[PDB]
């Protein structure tokens, strides 16, 4: 079976890169504001000093994950004002210099489709949120630089200096790497351009009709909030004491009798804090693994072409473009897929003058009356000559060889 | 998480950022590369006078490739480079002991610990 | 160090030395005191064990990555970009370090570059010619074909190209000559 037509497709991938950075404060959380409570806490040696040293260790990695994933260019490239890309149209993803927060259209849709006082509630208890090191403007600039690199430099800019090259020849090179010769591309320029443009146009409509794929990026945020809420609610339990109000116990009992209730409350709150921190530690590992996977995808699928199957989209990979999303990244893979197959009868080899001829490239086919040799991934007949085959032995050991005649073009020329 | 107002040891060179109120660090208007992180796109380092410099990170130089539709660039010479990478493989192996740690050499403590289940095996 | 220093905490008892407690009290009133110390020390041990268990998984993941790097970048040549150092990869050398491994990647990097003007194809006698391997370049007066990653001009011949269709269907074709090396030898 041989294909006779091809289709260009665009696929999307969503990956979380980092999560919000929080910090606690025991003395204002467990003990609120009291003197006797702190004195009782002093008996437990160095618990909270360890907890605060572990949470900052979790937090510091969130500012390194984004740097490892995005910051992979030593320069900042700028797209030229010239917009003659052979027919292609990158207007939907190139940065638009019309709003102060310079972002592309699809990035705006991504930001609008994710919806984020709670901070005051934490301030009641000393919990705090720290801002990320890289602001979203910087991430937008990094994504614009990466996207502008592949448009005007192919994949050379990721392995040294940047070298310009017209887009058509770059696409021809990219087809050359998946088993299709160049001459196909230049004979279908408009047909490929229209298909690519329509495929790009479909994505924004898909994302503008309440896409359910973004939930994976949403889910993580929800989880964090949920856990955090639980923590605060934990403060409203008596833990087997008379009451959950710290000052009330001191205001209605003698200190030598109130100390035991204080101790019970301290033990309960400390256990709750330990459980919360352990949960955070568990989740950080999964987020970091996802970030490393995203970095690998960014380095391989974008800065080059990957021959690994089903690692940069479904089908034969052509290229990819990145986009920044709230606490995550979105990949757009461009892929090539054969469309319409036709039947043919094949044969391993041909022997003409007592010697078997094997095809130097492609495959032998025949429509039923004549024999041709064609490249594997596209139907394109050619006459069998001595520039397409090579001889090996005599036809007595091949299983399914068949008679035919080889042109040998030199003899007519010398005649 | 304070906004500049309430201070307890203030001199001059007061600066306001998105991460809080910074005291003691001079502010400049020439970008550099980040050395000691602060946050929200603000980084501080000890460059030259002898004060602490606080500035906004610089992502690097900006260039625009001379793109065209009939222009190409070909190399004419090459270079060999050598790079190094470091990867951990293991850490220190340790082991503790139930009774030697929790109860020491006491004999009554072990009998009291037997009340608990298998919490150390 | 933190785990070993945790042994000094009173944990809400009379003293942090167990012999002091079992040298001053009669056991019926000493067991209740010893219980608090046992509870606190057990909790500290649990926390330390959990931390070690957490760190072990990360170290094992790093070890697996190191194993894959050793298997691919060393025992062969890998075409994955930025998996064996910046640029194109040629070979790797391993070295040992206390609790770790060091990789020396050798990479090949193109140095200089020059401006040139190029065309996608050549029309000679109503037939389009395409490069078998390489790219067409022209310094403004003549036309050559050269390999992708180096400068090495050569004369266009029918032994270096292949024909397909007729021109006027390619977007930016240009016209020139082709040597056809057999013709002079024929005469
Ligand atoms: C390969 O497929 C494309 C479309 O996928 C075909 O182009 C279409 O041709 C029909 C003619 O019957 C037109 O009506 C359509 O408008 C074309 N599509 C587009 C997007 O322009 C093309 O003809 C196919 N090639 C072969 C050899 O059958
Ligand atoms: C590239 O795509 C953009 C986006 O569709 C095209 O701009 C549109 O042009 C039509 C009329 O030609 C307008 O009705 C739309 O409002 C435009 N959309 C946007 C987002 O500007 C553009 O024409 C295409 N071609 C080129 C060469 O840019
Ligand atoms: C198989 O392909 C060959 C090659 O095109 C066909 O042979 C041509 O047929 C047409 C129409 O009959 C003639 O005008 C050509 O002169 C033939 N060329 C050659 C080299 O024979 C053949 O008809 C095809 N067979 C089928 C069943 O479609
Ligand atoms: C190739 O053609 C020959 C016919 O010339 C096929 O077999 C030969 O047939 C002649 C008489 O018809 C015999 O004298 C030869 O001994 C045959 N050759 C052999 C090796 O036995 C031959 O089978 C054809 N090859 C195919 C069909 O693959
Ligand atoms: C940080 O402090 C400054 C200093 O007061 C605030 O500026 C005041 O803002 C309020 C409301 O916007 C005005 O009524 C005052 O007149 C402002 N005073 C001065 C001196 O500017 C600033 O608003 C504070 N930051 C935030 C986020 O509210
Ligand atoms: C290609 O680059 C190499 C190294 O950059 C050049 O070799 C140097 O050539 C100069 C001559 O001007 C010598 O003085 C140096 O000692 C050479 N370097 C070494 C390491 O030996 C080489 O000349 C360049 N080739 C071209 C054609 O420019
Ligand atoms: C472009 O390069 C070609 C290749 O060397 C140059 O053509 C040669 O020029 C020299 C003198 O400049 C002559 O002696 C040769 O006979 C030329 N070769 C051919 C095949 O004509 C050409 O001069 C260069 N053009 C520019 C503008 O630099
Ligand atoms: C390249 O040169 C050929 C001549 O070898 C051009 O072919 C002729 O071009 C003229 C004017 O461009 C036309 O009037 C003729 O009809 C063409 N065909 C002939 C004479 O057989 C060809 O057009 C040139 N291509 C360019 C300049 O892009
Ligand atoms: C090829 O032939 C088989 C059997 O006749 C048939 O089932 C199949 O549909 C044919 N292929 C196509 C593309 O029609
Ligand atoms: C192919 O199969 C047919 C029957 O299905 C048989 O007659 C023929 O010899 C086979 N040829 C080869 C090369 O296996
Ligand atoms: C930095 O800010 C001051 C205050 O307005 C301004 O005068 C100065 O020009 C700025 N620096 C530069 C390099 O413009
Ligand atoms: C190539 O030509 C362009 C045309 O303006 C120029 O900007 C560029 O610097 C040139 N390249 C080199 C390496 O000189
Ligand atoms: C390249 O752009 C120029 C405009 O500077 C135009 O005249 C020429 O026709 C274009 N060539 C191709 C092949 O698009």
């Amino acid at each position: 079976a041989i294909p006779t037509n091809f289709t260009i497709s665009v696929t999307t991938e969503i990956l979380p890169v980092s999560m919000t950075k929080t910090s606690v404060d025991c003395t204002m959380y467990i003990c609120g504001d009291s003197t006797e409570c702190s004195n009782l806490l002093l008996q437990y040696g160095s618990f909270c000093t360890q907890l605060n040293r572990a949470l900052t260790g979790i937090a510091v990695e969130q500012d390194k994950n984004t740097q490892e994933v995005f910051a992979q260019v030593k320069q900042i490239y700028k797209t030229p004002p010239i917009k003659d890309f052979g027919g292609f149209n990158f207007s939907q993803i190139l940065p638009d210099p019309s709003k102060p927060s310079k972002r592309s259209f699809i990035e705006d849709l991504l930001f609008n489709k994710v919806t984020l006082d709670l901070i005051c509630a934490q301030k009641f208890n000393g919990l705090t949120v720290l801002p990320p090191l890289l602001t979203d403007e910087m991430i937008a600039q990094y994504t614009s630089a990466l996207l502008a690199g592949t448009i005007t430099s192919g994949w050379t800019f990721g392995a040294g200096a940047a070298l310009q090259i017209p887009f058509a020849m770059q696409m021809a090179y990219r087809f050359n790497g998946i088993g299709v010769t160049q001459n196909v591309l230049y004979e279908n320029q408009k047909l490929i351009a229209n298909q690519f443009n329509s495929a790009i146009g479909k994505i924004q409509d898909s994302l503008s009709s309440t896409a359910s794929a973004l939930g994976k990026l949403q889910d993580v945020v929800n989880q964090n909030a949920q856990a955090l809420n639980t923590l605060v609610k934990q403060l409203s339990s008596n833990f087997g004491a008379i009451s959950s109000v710290l000052n009330d116990i001191l205001s209605r009992l003698d200190p030598p009798e109130a100390e035991v209730q204080i101790d019970r409350l301290i033990t309960g709150r400390l256990q709750s804090l330990q459980t919360y921190v352990t949960q955070q530690l568990i989740r950080a590992a999964e987020i970091r693994a996802s970030a490393n996977l995203a970095a690998t995808k960014m380095s391989e699928c974008v800065l080059g072409q990957s021959k690994r199957v089903d690692f940069c989209g479904k089908g034969y990979h052509l290229m990819s473009f990145p986009q920044s999303a709230p606490h995550g990244v979105v990949f757009l893979h461009v892929t090539y897929v054969p469309a319409q197959e036709k039947n043919f009868t094949t044969a391993p080899a041909i022997c003409h003058d007592g010697k078997a001829h094997f095809p130097r490239e492609g495959v032998f086919v025949s429509n039923g009356t004549h024999w041709f040799v064609t490249q594997r991934n596209f139907y394109e007949p050619q006459i069998i000559t001595t520039d397409n085959t090579f001889v090996s032995g005599n036809c007595d050991v091949v299983i399914g060889i068949v008679n035919n005649t080889v042109y040998d073009p030199l003899q007519p020329e010398l005649d | 998480d304070v906004n500049c107002w309430r201070v307890y040891s203030t001199g001059s060179n007061v600066f306001q950022t998105r991460a809080g109120c910074l005291i003691g660090a001079e502010h400049v208007n020439n970008s550099y590369e980040c050395d000691i992180p602060i946050g929200a796109g603000i980084c501080a380092s000890y460059q030259t006078s002898q004060s602490i410099i606080a500035y906004t990170m610089s992502l690097g130089a900006e260039n625009s490739v001379a793109y065209s539709n009939n222009s190409i660039a070909i190399p004419t010479n090459f270079t060999i480079s050598v790079t190094t990478e470091i990867l951990p493989v293991s850490m220190t192996k340790t082991s503790v002991d139930c009774t030697m740690y929790i109860c020491g050499d006491s004999t009554e403590c072990s009998n009291l610990l037997l009340q608990y289940g298998s919490f150390c095996t």
